[PDB]
């Protein structure tokens, strides 16, 4: 806040970011951030769930992939519509992020030989036909930020990359006011630590609980409740009628 | 290649390795873009049909176009054989009869016959006829490799029209229409298929407007 | 090179970078690209 | 092109692949900056109009510039036809009549006509006239391709005057005007729109001094 | 360029594209370091002033130094004209008048006049003089690109003396001054700007000693 | 540089740009190592002192070595002037006195003086003397740029003899001394500084054994 | 090197930088495989001993091989001195001193007397003798760089016979042997060391069959 108004103005003249981003990053009250936004003439699921789609912009085809559970985006303008570039983008996004499922349509390029080879090589599950409202809203938001930044852009690729860079970091999301990158980092880190801790205790703790049936294994005991799993089915019972051995 | 000696006589020479290396690398780098069509005539000046065949055989892959051009060469050789009456009888010393279809194709005529025909008076531009046939084959190959037509191209609502007119002319050069039709389309299509503001400015300018004034009027 | 740097910035947050003195690394385009993203450019660990 | 032998005559030669490759790569890489204007004259000395036409055709992309060059060549050919009307009467043996506009453009004239005209006594500078027409076309195309004018160059507050005056001279050289007008620009506009501190320093220095004092004055 | 026939007379030839490409690449790629002074003098062993101008104006970017050298060339031409005015009166047949300032600058004189001057008896190395003029400007150009002075060089606490003395000699060579003052400063400023340990070691060796003993003591 | 002419008197020749490009490339890519000594003599055969200075100034960076070699050149020139009788006074046409200490360095002598000296009868190999002075400077600066010694190379228990003898010979060539001491060290140190197994093998082989049987016995 | 002038006589020339650069880079980067032996004989044709030793010592790395070949050159010089009687006596015009072992190595002789030997009648092929000595040394050093014997090549159970026979032939060529023993080995060893299935297949095929039958039968 100490002389941060000047920095906020000099960075909003270049980014045109939302008021909450300036408030959180630069430690400014929301009122002055909203005033800065107004004063600008240009402003008024599992982690593997990824959706890829094709859009048309100024006579150019663009393939854009979105992380459904975190809002992360990645777009690239394909020069000539062919499945080879679709497969190249798929393998690049696989090499940059772990993906377990693909949500695309039944297009010819989506079912290309190279795309199928790449998806089989990566072991990614394929699901044709599809939540889409979030994809459409992100598409319109990227279109409007592209329109905003096109005045200072020379080519389409640079403008698209600038829009992606602004959207993924300089835009606070929903719950908690966290950007797409923060959300995806948080969710993948939490998944990693939870799976580590879950795999850590399986070797040590092994108890057998009888209820009402069979030798089920203890999963969680406390708060007057026993949750267990038997025959790949999870059952929750009260503390009564449950013997722990 | 056949290069005239300094104050001497035209003597046949071997093809330089670097020229054919450049030809094959530019063929493999580009997917038979129209710009390679003039470049061919920039590398095969005064070359015997045997040299043309040797240069043609250097291509790696893209054999469908090579088969198509070979078929068109064969049919053109047949047409040349059928249109020109075949002289029969003794061969005059120092000269030779009219080349056959396989002779103009260069697959049977020896180098000595090619040299004799080149030095023959009146001149025999058999190599030039073969080069023109190859040019026609390359034109139809470019038509084969054209990814889209010209009448279906559209201009983006917010696209700067510089790239629009650039790609419009790039696609236009690939067209195999007559010159008058080309003039008509380059006068009508681009002015009738623009953005509303630029099209309004152009129709205000009226007909007979050169493309320089066309683009300077729509500058933004 | 500037396009690749912009892609890297769009994928991960970068504050500073150390690089050698190659001709393409000292060009005006990469200088403008790093001026945009506010990358602390250092030549020369 | 056509090269002169050691104390000999002017003999034709095929186009060197290195020259055309360098030309096309420098055109692609350097876009349409003015510094390519001299390079063209470095790669076209003693060359036939056919060679210039081939070199213009080899470059791919930016087809609007090529179309504008073609139309300017056509209108210059019309001007040549208009200033030198169609001659008549038999031509003496060993001589060829004055080339038409199409012959100068090279669209209807074979290389043999160029060879005859170049070696004719007195020499016919058809190639030089075509080169000058291409130079005028390139001048107008680099005037067209200039991103902005010269009267709107604004110096940033934190921007040092080094790159400011560099781009000011870039736009000045990109502008086509008279030598006296350019001198007036370099005398007034360089200081009339500078940063206020440098403006005051230059006013303290006094008009009528070399720009070396200007660059050594406002350092920092 | 200007060459001599084998046991014959002097002739003029076109400029090799390779040399111009290498010159422009080496100028643009690295920097405006002092090694441009030898490199340029290694690519102009005999050429007309028009050739020098063509080699000069092809540079892309950094037009501020180009304007500096153009202004220095103009003032040198003016001073040459005022100190040695071209004598008036009749001109003897078979010769031509003395080149003017515009002639040595190459702005107005044609290539034929330059060739005639080079082959004249006695020969006029006017273009060569022009080259030396450019050299003078180039010196000032290096003064443009010196980032520091000859005194603000200091050795870091973790910086070995190798790159320290390398930078010191680089800045000394970038300095345009007398040789005697350079010798005076290289015998004194080296020890003053050195880390205390090796500084005191080399002082114990003896002041004014050559760098051989200094570097043998400063090892590690 | 200096080019021998076909049954004719020698004439001055410029330096090919590729020669300088290769020289600067090999200087930059590899640090100061003995292998640059032959390469130098492979690019400066019969070259004039001016050409030697021009190619020496082309280097970039490492100016400390350049200053050291300039100092050694100056001291060698002073010694040469002291040992040979100084010359002065007028000389008959077609002849001139021997080059001074500054003339052999090329800092005052012009190209014409060097050409006259090399074409003199009998010729004066001043260029060869300057080249051998440069060779001595290169030897001493390669000795300067050798970090490791000859008496510190050790063979590891698992280290093969191949790279051991390789580095031994690297250091042997990097060290400048008499031939006899080089033979003594290359006969004694290699066996005296090896693993015990190969040491006993070589002792069994006996003194004076050839290197081939030595290394085919130590191998394994 | 010494080259044949067009319709002229033998003329000495320096080594082009391209040839030596290509030689050193291919030697350092590709291998010490025997296929480099023809390459050398394709580069040193019509050379001089000075050029031979300059090319020999320029290449860096693997200086143990350099010392080995120097030792073999010294021993071959001793052999030449001892087998060919040394004729000591007066030297008359039209004759020069007898070639020596050190003269063949190009150590005690300079370039001009080597040229005189080349032009001397009767011709003295000292360069050819040095080249064949280098060939013998290179054969010894390529024998040194064969890590495996010829009797230890065994086909792996899962190893395809293609690369197996390829490396078998490579090691056979690298092996120093006569023609008849090579024929015996290529007739016996390959079938005596194959996989059992192809072993029985080729035994069923029987003798008197070329490698085509063996390779068509061992597939699968
Ligand atoms: O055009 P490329 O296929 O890449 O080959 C070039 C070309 O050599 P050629 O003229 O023999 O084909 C260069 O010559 P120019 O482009 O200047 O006409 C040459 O340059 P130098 O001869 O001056 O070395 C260069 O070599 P380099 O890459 O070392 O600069 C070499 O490339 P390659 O050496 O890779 O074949
Ligand atoms: O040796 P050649 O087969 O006759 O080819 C040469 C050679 O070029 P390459 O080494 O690239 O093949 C020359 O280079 P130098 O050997 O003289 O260094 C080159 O001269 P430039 O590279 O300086 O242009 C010359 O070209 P030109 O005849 O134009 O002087 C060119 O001859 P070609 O043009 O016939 O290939
Ligand atoms: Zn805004």
């Amino acid at each position: 806040f100490l002389d941060g108004i000047d920095k906020a103005q000099e960075e909003h003249e270049k980014y045109h970011s939302n008021w909450r981003a300036m408030a959180s990053d630069f430690n400014l009250p929301p009122v002055v951030a909203k005033e800065i936004v107004a004063s600008c003439d240009k402003c008024q699921c599992s982690p593997g769930i990824w959706q890829l789609n094709c859009t048309h912009l100024e006579g150019k085809v663009i393939l854009v992939a979105v992380h459904v559970a975190s809002g992360y985006i990645e777009a690239e303008v394909i020069p000539a519509e062919t499945g080879q570039e679709t497969a190249y983008f798929l393998l690049k996004l696989a090499g940059r992020w772990p993906v377990k499922t693909v949500h695309t349509n039944n297009g010819s390029n989506f079912t290309s030989t190279t795309v199928k080879a790449a998806c089989w090589w990566a072991g990614i599950k394929q699901e044709f036909g599809i939540s889409q409202g979030v994809i459409e809203s992100m598409n319109k938001e990227l279109k409007k930020i592209i329109g905003q930044v096109r005045d200072q852009a020379e080519h389409l690729k640079t403008a698209v990359q600038m829009a992606v860079f602004i959207h993924n970091f300089k835009r606070k999301g929903g719950i908690g006011g966290y950007s797409a990158g923060e959300r995806i980092v948080d969710i993948i880190a939490t998944d990693i630590q939870t799976k580590e801790l879950q795999k850590q205790i399986t070797k040590i703790q092994n108890f057998r609980v009888y209820y009402r049936k069979g030798p089920a294994k203890l999963l969680w005991k406390g708060e007057g409740a026993v949750v267990i799993q038997d025959n790949s089915d999870i059952k929750v019972v009260p503390r009564r009628k449950a013997k722990i051995i | 290649p056949i290069v005239q000696n300094l104050q001497g006589q035209m003597v046949h020479q071997a093809i330089s390795p670097r020229t054919l290396n450049a030809w094959v690398k530019v063929v493999e780098e580009k997917a038979f873009s129209p710009e390679v069509i003039p470049m061919f005539s920039a590398l095969s000046e005064g070359a015997t049909p045997q040299d043309l065949n040797t240069m043609l055989n250097t291509v790696g892959g893209h054999q469908a176009a090579m088969q198509m051009l070979k078929e068109t060469i064969n049919e053109e050789a047949a047409e040349w054989d059928r249109l020109h009456p075949v002289h029969a009888g003794p061969i005059a010393p120092g000269q030779m009869r009219e080349p056959r279809g396989s002779d103009i194709a260069g697959t049977t005529s020896t180098l000595q016959e090619q040299i004799g025909w080149m030095t023959h008076n009146p001149p025999i531009p058999v190599g030039e006829i073969y080069k023109r046939w190859i040019i026609l084959g390359l034109n139809k190959i470019v038509r084969m490799y054209s990814p889209t037509s010209i009448l279906d191209i559209r201009q983006g609502p917010k696209e700067p029209f510089r790239d629009y007119v650039d790609r419009f002319y790039k696609t236009l050069r690939a067209e195999q229409a007559s010159q008058e039709v080309k003039n008509w389309m380059t006068e009508t299509l681009l002015v009738q298929n623009a953005n509303p503001d630029c099209k309004t400015i152009l129709k205000a300018l009226g007909p007979g407007a050169t493309l320089e004034e066309m683009m300077t009027a729509c500058q933004g | 090179t500037a396009y690749f740097l912009l892609k890297l910035a769009g994928r991960w947050p970068v504050k500073t970078v150390h690089t050698n003195n190659g001709s393409n690394f000292t060009s005006t385009t990469v200088k403008a690209a790093c001026w945009w993203a506010g990358i602390k450019q250092e030549f020369g660990n």
